[PDB]
């Protein structure tokens, strides 16, 4: 189904980490673990670099955005919003694209339990000194993690 | 009849506790409009500040927010009476009819769901019990910090108290013979569990 | 504009904070994708020069490994026919790391690679910590060209870079020759019946 | 409709950038070198981002084989027959960047065992898995053509720009057939 | 996919919960009235606090707007004007402000509110006849949203029907389209 799920923001800082394992739903879900801080910055570097390549050689008057990126083994499903908030997802092939799934996540989990969640912050880079990739203030909202795990439990 | 999106309305309605703290601090992030600088303070910081500022500061803020709710209820009551036209009289036939009107109409118009069952001691106080309480359905802190949750949502529970107090006003009893208090003592008895764990109870007493 | 005959790969490697980014501020076409250093690990600059009446394109790869680039930084020397080791004469650590950098280049880069030594921020004589004599002596043992560069002393790195490309071109250039009264009239068949 | 084909020699750096679009010419020669080098670097990054689940257990050496299309090529040099190859062949870059999907174009990458890289950009956006097979077959077609008319060339240094006359026109014909 | 307008009525018709306009008027009027009451009726910079409110709520509301519509990022103001004229207001307040007064070099423009649901039926006092705006929250939300789309623009009120002018206008002049951020490591 899937392997890992990542959320970045406008400020080039990874906001959410969820890594999966063998197809048991109650997998080794190390959420926001420091051990994957290394293999998130280079993923963001991949996505930013290929996005720049896509925009540079683009044509028309739409400024296209990358949809998916497949390596030999896995593939990357990416959804970038105008507000600067990237939803990336590692997964085996098995099916065409996850655009509907990522859109549903953005429109019914993040928007509902983070943006409309005035207790929690938004634009997690606060008062400079971590606006440019150097910081960690990852979300730990109870509802976000619970509902997100419930939603991705069938697909794995 | 004209309509407005419920999302923006709920966002505005939640945006009273940050108002209530910010205005009080103004009486007691630098940014430019066009030529003069104005200080803007993030909304989520003000809830933290209201939690951990002072007892008298908290009381002032809660009274202010209750006044806001009172104004909302007072203005809304006249339009509801004009439109739906309940079978109430001015001062008091029985309080049960008044509270039934509130439950059936005011919460239908403000929130998207009719308020749930209500107790009745038949002489004194009335308890209005609401399950899952729409305007805080997406309010959380942390997996472990659960006790902080209840204590730091408490200011948000004043606007419906103000609404009930205002609706009681302009309908006979004024705001001297009526005392109302909200609390989280409610349980999710047997309904399906929602995001927020705790219910809401409105203990309203009149004489 | 695909007129350049040869494409040489050069790597601009040095210690972090030495000032490589300012070092390659001159020999550039200051356009195109800026930054991208932290994304993949390299930023790209190009130069065009004619040597022996033959256009040459030189591509400069200013790699750096901060915390994430262990294997990729090694792979980025896959076919580099040139290297431009950089150190600052302010702190002896940058000069000390030159042997380690040269070890990586000669272990992984292209065989018989032409590699040089650049001394940046030489205008600041206040905090000098590495003498020219020691740097030159270290260059002698390892078959390298050596120079010192500064903002006030500019136009020296350009000449050193051109000279390095000339040294490369005298090594990876196969000799060639300029390959540049036909019958006219109606013919008659002569094939046998 | 493969609108652009470019190839990266062995270590980054561009050596052939013939494109077959009607008239765009938006990118100069200089930027395409940056594009190719960035592609090589992103390939290197993608190699070292396998999930932990697949690193220790692959069990997938049956899907690497590419089924062959009958006449994807056209309608020769050292080769002979109606096509360059009839049999099915195997994938080499099982741990590298393989395509890039975009709503306006799709990039395919085919890496030789030696290190030669062949990149094809197509305007067409197929179930997003058959198109991999089509692209791999076409790119091995182009690689065979390159091995014919670029490797058997006395006046061509290794891993340098491909300034030849037969190779480019024959790949132009080949891409013209495929549409 | 489709025109901005068609997207607007399509989303408004059957992809949104709704609430009565009069309740919205009552709530916002109560907010402004309490602000007037507790701030000693010093109308000079009650407007600043309403602007701060608008900024704060719009910073969250842009997330909902983009999650629903899922538009691309807006580059030039000719397209941004189309967007926030024919879909952004339509989703939330169910109105279609008109666009006129295109400044030179397409730098600025104005939103004309043919109907203002925030101020449906209000009568300001003589004290506030030329001091208060009463719809400052709207321009606050406009810029609070536009900041999150990576473009800075000063927005203010030129006129209002409540004060007695012919029409309500909102000039939305730009300052600079700030660039996206890139990581740095030294
Ligand atoms: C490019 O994507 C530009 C997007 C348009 C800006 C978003 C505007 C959303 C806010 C509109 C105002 C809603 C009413 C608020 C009053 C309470």
């Amino acid at each position: 189904g899937i392997y890992s799920f990542w959320i970045f923001d406008r400020h080039c800082n990874c906001i959410f980490d969820r890594e999966w394992t063998l197809a048991s739903n109650s997998a080794s879900g190390t959420i926001n673990s420091k051990q994957n801080e290394e293999d998130a910055k280079l993923l963001y570097g991949m996505i930013f670099s290929l996005r720049s390549i896509t925009q540079k050689l683009s044509k028309g008057s739409v400024k296209n955005d990358i949809r998916s990126i497949s390596t030999g083994k896995y593939r990357v499903h990416t959804y970038c919003t105008a507000s600067g908030l990237w939803f990336v997802l590692l997964s085996d092939f098995k099916q065409q694209s996850y655009t509907q799934v990522l859109q549903y996540i953005y429109s019914h989990i993040y928007v509902k339990y983070v943006s409309n969640n005035l207790l929690s912050p938004y634009d997690f880079a606060e008062n400079e000194n971590e606006m440019r990739g150097q910081g960690t203030r990852k979300i730990t909202n109870r509802n976000f993690i619970s509902v997100l795990e419930s939603f991705l439990a069938p697909m794995v | 009849l004209p309509k407005v999106s419920q999302s923006v309305y709920q966002m505005l309605l939640n945006e009273m506790v940050p108002l209530a703290m910010g205005i009080e601090r103004q009486i007691s992030r630098l940014k430019i409009e066009e030529h003069h600088t104005v200080d803007i303070i993030r909304s989520h910081n003000l809830i933290h500040e209201l939690y951990k500022a002072d007892e008298e500061e908290k009381e002032k803020v809660l009274a202010r927010l209750r006044n806001i709710g009172f104004q909302i209820g007072l203005k809304l009551s006249e339009l509801l009476i004009f439109s739906n036209n309940p079978n109430l009289k001015f001062k008091e036939m029985d309080l049960l009819l008044i509270m039934k009107f509130i439950c059936r109409d005011v919460w239908k118009q403000i929130f998207g769901k009719q308020i749930d069952n209500l107790k009745t001691n038949h002489r004194g106080t009335f308890y209005l019990l609401d399950y899952d309480y729409r305007p805080i359905q997406s309010f959380s802190l942390e997996e472990d910090a659960k006790n902080e949750e209840l204590k730091m949502i408490e200011p948000f529970l004043e606007i419906p108290v103000g609404i009930i107090r205002g609706v009681l006003s302009s309908l006979g009893y004024s705001s001297e013979e009526v005392i109302c208090l909200a609390s989280f003592i409610d349980r999710p008895t047997d309904r399906p569990k929602t995001a927020f764990p705790k219910g809401v109870s409105f203990h309203v007493q009149v004489t | 504009g695909y007129d350049y005959d040869y494409l040489f790969k050069i790597v601009l490697i040095g210690d972090s904070g030495v000032g490589k980014s300012n070092l390659l501020s001159r020999f550039t076409t200051d356009e195109f994708n800026i930054e991208s250093k932290s994304t993949i690990g390299v930023e790209f600059a190009t130069r065009t020069i004619e040597v022996e009446n033959k256009k040459i394109k030189a591509q400069i790869w200013d790699t750096a490994g901060q915390e994430r680039y262990r294997a990729i930084t090694s792979a980025y020397y896959r076919g580099a026919v040139g290297a431009l080791i950089v150190y600052d004469i302010s702190k002896s650590s940058s000069y000390e790391n030159c042997n380690h950098w040269l070890t990586e280049l000669r272990e992984n880069a292209d065989d018989n690679v032409a590699v040089g030594l650049i001394g940046n921020k030489s205008d600041l004589a206040h905090l000098r910590a590495v003498p020219t004599d020691e740097a030159k002596n270290f260059a002698m043992e390892n078959q390298m060209l050596f120079t010192e560069t500064s903002a006030l002393n500019s136009d020296n790195v350009d000449k050193a870079f051109r000279e390095l490309i000339v040294a490369i071109f005298q090594m990876v250039s196969k000799h060639q020759v300029d390959l540049s009264g036909a019958p006219k009239g109606p013919t008659i068949s002569l094939t046998p019946a | 409709a493969i609108e652009t084909i470019l190839v990266i020699n062995k270590s980054g750096g561009l050596i052939y950038q013939r494109n077959f679009t009607n008239d765009e010419q938006k990118l100069n020669s200089n930027e395409y070198l940056i594009l190719a080098s960035t592609l090589h670097g992103v390939f290197a990054i993608a190699s070292q981002l396998t999930p932990k689940a697949l690193q220790l257990t692959q069990q997938t050496n049956i899907e690497n084989t590419i089924p062959y299309i009958p006449y994807v090529g056209m309608s020769l040099g050292s080769f002979k027959g109606d096509d360059f190859f009839k049999e099915p062949f195997t994938n080499w870059n099982k741990s590298g960047l393989r395509q890039l999907c975009t709503d306006q174009f799709t990039m395919f990458i085919y890496q030789t065992l030696t290190g030669l890289k062949f990149v094809a950009i197509s305007s067409s956006v197929s179930t997003s898995n058959l198109a991999i097979q089509i692209a791999d077959n076409f790119l091995r077609k182009v690689y065979c053509l390159y091995s014919d008319y670029v490797m058997k060339d006395p006046s061509y240094s290794m891993e340098m720009p491909i300034r030849s006359n037969l190779f480019d026109e024959k790949v132009k014909k080949m891409v013209e057939n495929l549409q | 996919s489709r025109s901005l307008k068609a997207m607007g009525e399509e989303i408004w018709k059957n992809k949104t919960e709704k609430i009565n306009t009069e309740l919205f008027t009552l709530t916002y009027g109560s907010i402004v009235a309490q602000l007037c009451q507790d701030y000693e009726r010093d109308f000079n910079k009650v407007n600043d606090h309403l602007y701060s409110m608008g900024y704060n709520i719009g910073c969250r509301l842009i997330e909902d707007f983009l999650a629903r519509t899922a538009l691309p990022r807006c580059e030039n103001l000719v397209k941004t004007s189309e967007v926030l004229s024919k879909c952004a207001f339509k989703i939330f307040l169910n109105i279609t402000p008109n666009i006129t007064n295109w400044s030179h070099n397409k730098d600025t423009f104005s939103l004309i509110l043919d109907e203002n649901p925030l101020a449906d039926f209000v009568e300001l006092p003589m004290d506030a006849m030329k001091s208060l705006w009463y719809s400052n929250i709207l321009c606050g939300v406009l810029k609070g949203s536009l900041e999150m789309v990576q473009l800075d623009c000063d927005v203010w009120f030129v006129s209002d029907i409540l004060r007695g002018d012919s029409q309500t206008e909102i000039k939305v002049k730009l300052n600079r389209i700030l660039k996206d951020e890139i990581p740095i490591g030294e």
